[PDB]
């Protein structure tokens, strides 16, 4: 059930649309996934101008993705006689005086870090932006840019968006299942709460607040997070789209496994760090990092999962205790005790321990009783194993201190130091980031049952369902990405072939003419009138404003009827079957109704609309010919 | 001072032209007229109806063949209509929105129009291969153009409300003459025969007398409480009709330099939109806010006609150059021919 | 609108307007009615005019 675009004719909305939010400018385009698809795509087929700007352009951002030095020497030398000698030899050098030289001296002295042709790049997005800018807008890939844009700003998902499979999780609040969005074909996972369960629990803040801090998260493609990609509701169900984890959680392997190995484990701490670190750079504390929450994919890769009891700490920072008892640190625990990325450290050294022993650091014995869980934190050094490795001691020894001041990963450049840890002395941590290094544990054939943690007379109101207002959610880069990756080439391909038909069908029609052109209109495109309401009569008309008036036609024809400006009483947002419609009001007490395709048509029609008839009835006001008079 | 005697100045010379004025009201046109006989009741009915017109109609003019006419309406178009067979000639999409004003050349082969683009935009119909294109934007009114009226192909003369009037020099696009004095928006104009001279009405609520070649003001009509809408010339070219927001027309002689007679009713409080004579003067036709274009005994100022058809404000009127019918545009977007 | 220039640009044209000749009213007027009688055999809508001669009420 695929995705269709809208016409071209969507262009003139739209293009004002984002020119209202200063979104058309090449920073802002050229920085989006299809946004830069399409304007290479200009550049590099429909201009000869910009086709070699934007060669260079890519094959240094290739050239960054090159995972050797011994790559990088030969690259370099190629990338430079390619694109910077040959045109200099000429003469035609388009570039400064310092950029090319900033370049040919690290090149004398063969060290290629992949970052020498920074000084290109913003040279090469000066030679872009403006000039050539224009003439893409110009262009119709902007307006194929407009067209998915279009549909980007129009998504209202619901559960008949996916296919939704088996269940692969079991929460106290909900479950997750296996689901792919139609759509696109993209295999997701789906965390269903049950808002009856939330509310019985008070557990609100929590739904919200993990939506709120997924938004933070879920972009910059992480690999070792649980990312959103869309976050929706029904009247009782939360939704969020998520990524795929369908091999279960260490919590669950650790029991079917028994305890791993150094080397196991130092995999999983490895890819845990780097997940840390991200949420880190984002000023996130995750405070609950705990086997449990550690996913596994069908590879044997793991993801930190459930950011519930996370945190921002960009603006002030937290000093509650709160997370799982065994894995909280000092400065957390201890109420009226601030604090910020610190206790995930504290939290990894004890997990990481869980991991080789089987049990929390300071949870010996089996012992439940939690208030002396925490007595062992506060004012007690850890007591390790005589089969531990002297690096995994001193690992753990650091990350486990109880002074913040000498606690391994806040000492300023965080992550950093942990990486530097002699624990992980084979590690490249380019080679982790890309996941390369394989894991210890492949989750099995049939389904893992992996993901398990340890009655109703409710209703739900008004002002319950007004928590989740602000829930529903679409994370842009998610599903541009999302889209490149599935369909975008297959769709502007189905597109164009029909697009070209309509357009070479006119040509021999004779229609193709547009009665927009040359005058003074402000702006066109499709919306359906309602005629009479009892026949469901909806008529899909061709629109044009004017400053003075608002034309409409119907198929193959000139427009017949229209309003005007000053006939125009109020222009109100209105509902009907469902459907948000455009309800003006006319002088004779008359009606008028419009519903859009979409809720940016909606958003522009109604302020434009409502710009011309104050504008036109102030201007008329003015003018004795054709104000009106006492009659 | 040097100013305040310049003041006063002209308030003596104010007077001096009132009592020059007074000095020449030996009679009045209705005692003279007193005599002859009344014209009878008008009974003219709708020949025409002219449908096409999206939006109110603001003006409108004939071409000197008594058959093609020009009309602007507020659906930003303008069409051509053959008047006896109600064919569109011609329908043109303008630039601008805006129109108020059209005028149709003597020859039949330019049109022009205008409003709150605040440029003359001429339109060349016969073009070298059937269509119709602007073939001249005259733009230097800092105000909306109110009227226009061409002297030949080659010249035309346009009012504003910028409170001024001016003549153009088509060819080259140029201002040649600008007629500044009025003191508020000049709102109609109209051409003497000769079109050595014009009239200007505004919302000052004076009417001027002005020569085309020399380009200056010969003389200033008072007399109206309210704006001038409308203005035609008496088809000898010795005085003009003017009508008003006031609710009266109101018939000014140039050689006596004054107002002869006032046209009136206690039963029309609206404003008259457009004036016309009839082919000898004898009949004054007026277009009023009430939707009626009455139609009044030039010389007696009895109310003699009445033209009701239209739903909506009469916007403007014409009589045909071989005096055959009216033409009145309407508010209500029709156009219709009276006879 | 202290502007000198200005006043005396109103004057002289208070001037001009002034002295002119201006005719009697009963002249003025008198010339205007022997205009209506002269002409009134000329405007059909004044006088009837048969279908024939009216390119309006029959075609
Ligand atoms: O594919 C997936 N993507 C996220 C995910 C999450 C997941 O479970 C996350 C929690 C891990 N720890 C035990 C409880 C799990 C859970 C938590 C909340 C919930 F609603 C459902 C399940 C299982 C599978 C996936």
């Amino acid at each position: 059930k695929k995705i269709l675009l809208p016409e071209p004719s969507i262009r003139s909305v739209m293009q004002k649309y984002l020119e209202d939010r200063g979104e058309v400018t090449f920073e802002k385009i050229f920085s989006q996934k299809l946004g830069y698809l399409l304007f290479r795509d200009f550049c590099l087929n429909h201009l000869e101008e910009a086709r070699p700007l934007v060669e260079f352009y890519e094959e240094i951002k290739k050239y960054e993705k090159l995972e050797t030095e011994e790559e990088r020497v030969a690259r370099s030398r190629e990338i430079f006689d390619s694109y910077i000698m040959k045109e200099l030899l000429a003469c035609s050098h388009p570039f400064s005086k310092s950029a090319t030289e900033h370049v040919q001296g690290h090149l004398g002295k063969k060290q290629v870090p992949p970052d020498l042709f920074q000084p290109y790049i913003e040279e090469i997005c000066q030679n872009l932006r403006g000039d050539v800018f224009q003439k893409f807008i110009e262009s119709d890939k902007f307006t194929r840019f407009c067209q998915w844009k279009n549909v980007e700003l129009n998504i209202h998902l619901t559960m008949n968006d996916f296919s939704v499979h088996r269940i692969i999780g079991r929460g106290g609040f909900g479950e997750v299942y296996g689901c792919r969005k139609a759509d696109t074909g993209k295999m997701y996972a789906m965390k269903c709460l049950d808002k009856k369960r939330i509310k019985m629990k008070q557990g609100e803040t929590l739904a919200l607040n993990e939506r709120i801090m997924l938004s933070l998260v879920s972009t910059g493609d992480c690999p070792f997070i649980v990312c959103m990609s869309y976050a929706f509701h029904t009247p009782d169900k939360l939704s969020f789209i998520l990524d795929l984890m369908n091999g279960g959680d260490l919590h669950y392997h650790l029991s079917q496994h028994g305890v791993f190995s150094e080397a196991d484990m130092r995999f999983y701490a490895a890819e845990i760090i780097l997940g840390l670190e991200h949420m880190h750079n984002r000023f996130v504390v995750y405070r609950d990092l705990k086997p449990a929450n550690i996913l596994l994919d069908e590879h044997g890769h793991v993801r930190i999962s459930d950011l519930g009891l996370a945190c921002d700490f960009s603006k002030k920072k937290p000093h509650a205790s709160v997370g799982t008892h065994g894995y909280m640190a000092p400065e957390v625990l201890q109420k009226g005790v601030a604090y910020d990325s610190s206790a995930d450290w504290f939290s990894l050294g004890c997990m990481l321990f869980k991991l080789l022993r089987g049990h929390s650091p300071f949870r010996q014995h089996k012992t439940k009783d939690k208030h002396e869980i925490d007595r062992m934190t506060l004012t007690m050094a850890v007591e390790l194993p005589d089969s531990f490795s002297p690096e995994l001691r001193s690992l753990l020894e650091g990350l486990l201190q109880r002074d913040v001041n000498r606690r391994l990963g806040c000492l300023g450049r965080g992550a950093q130091e942990v990486k530097e840890s002699p624990f992980f002395r084979s590690l490249d941590w380019q080679m982790v980031f890309l996941q390369k290094y394989p894991p210890p544990l492949i989750p099995p054939r049939g389904e893992v049952n992996a993901a398990d943690a340890f009655t109703k007379g409710i209703k739900l109101l008004d002002s319950d369902q007004e928590l989740y207002r602000n829930f529903p959610l679409t994370i842009s880069e998610r599903w541009q990405q999302e889209v490149a990756e599935t369909v975008f080439d297959t769709i502007n391909a189905e597109t164009d072939r029909l697009e070209a038909r309509k357009k070479a069908k006119n040509k021999q029609l004779g229609h193709e003419e547009d009665y927009a052109l040359g005058k003074d209109c402000i702006m066109h495109g499709y919306m359906s009138k309602m005629g009479n309401p009892f026949l469901t009569q909806w008529q899909r008309r061709y629109f044009y404003l004017f400053p003075n008036r608002l034309e409409w036609r119907g198929e193959g024809e000139a427009p017949q009827s229209l309003l005007t400006m000053e006939e125009i009483q109020s222009v109100e947002e209105t509902q009907i079957k469902e459907r948000k419609c455009l309800l003006l009001k006319i002088r004779g007490g008359k009606q008028f109704i419009l519903q859009c395709d979409s809720d940016p048509e909606l958003v522009q029609w109604k302020k434009e609309l409502r710009d011309a008839y104050r504008e036109a009835q102030q201007l008329v006001q003015r003018v004795p010919k054709m104000k009106n008079k006492p009659a | 001072s040097e100013l305040d005697q310049l003041r006063q100045e002209a308030e003596q010379l104010k007077n001096q032209i009132r009592d020059a004025r007074k000095a020449c009201a030996d009679a009045t046109l209705s005692q003279i007229t007193n005599n002859i006989d009344p014209v009878g009741r008008i009974q003219m009915r709708t020949r025409r109806t002219l449908r096409g017109h999206l939006a109110k109609i603001y003006a409108m003019h004939w071409g000197t063949d008594s058959r093609l006419l020009v009309s602007a309406s507020q659906d930003g178009k303008l069409i051509i209509w053959d008047s006896y067979t109600t064919n569109k000639v011609h329908a043109i999409p303008l630039r601008s929105s805006w129109v108020m004003t059209c005028a149709y050349a003597p020859s039949g082969n330019y049109v022009a129009c205008g409003g709150l683009d605040n440029i003359c935009s001429i339109y060349n119909l016969k073009t070298r291969e059937g269509n119709v294109r602007v073939s001249r934007e005259l733009a230097g009114h800092t105000g909306y153009l109110s009227c226009c009226r061409f002297l030949d192909d080659n010249q035309i003369v346009t009012s504003s409300g910028d409170t001024t009037c001016a003549l153009w020099d088509i060819e080259t696009g140029q201002q040649t003459t600008t007629f500044t004095g009025h003191t508020g928006d000049v709102m109609s104009l109209s051409l003497a025969p000769d079109t050595r001279l014009f009239v200007s009405g505004a919302c000052d609520a004076s009417a001027k007398l002005w020569d085309v070649r020399e380009g200056m003001c010969r003389q200033t009509f008072t007399g109206h409480e309210s704006d001038i809408n409308a203005i035609c010339f008496f088809p000898n070219g010795n005085a003009f009709a003017t009508g008003s927001d006031d609710a009266t027309c109101r018939l000014f002689d140039l050689r006596a330099d004054q107002e002869l007679m006032t046209y009136s009713h206690d039963n029309i409080i609206c404003g008259i939109t457009s004036v016309s004579f009839s082919k000898s003067g004898r009949l004054l036709l007026a277009g009023y806010d009430d939707f009626n274009c009455n139609v009044w005994d030039a010389l007696k100022a009895d109310r003699a006609g009445v033209l009701a058809g239209h739903d909506n404000r009469v916007s403007c009127l014409g009589v045909t150059d071989d005096g055959m019918a009216v033409a009145t545009g309407s508010w209500d977007s029709f156009l219709k021919i009276w006879n | 609108t202290a502007s000198i220039a200005q006043a005396r640009k109103l004057v002289e044209q208070l001037k001009m307007e002034a002295n002119i000749d201006r005719i009697k009213v009963s002249k003025a007027a008198a010339d205007l009615m022997a205009y209506c009688e002269a002409h009134a055999k000329e405007d059909p809508l004044l006088t009837p005019v048969p279908a024939s001669e009216n390119p309006f009420r029959e075609k």
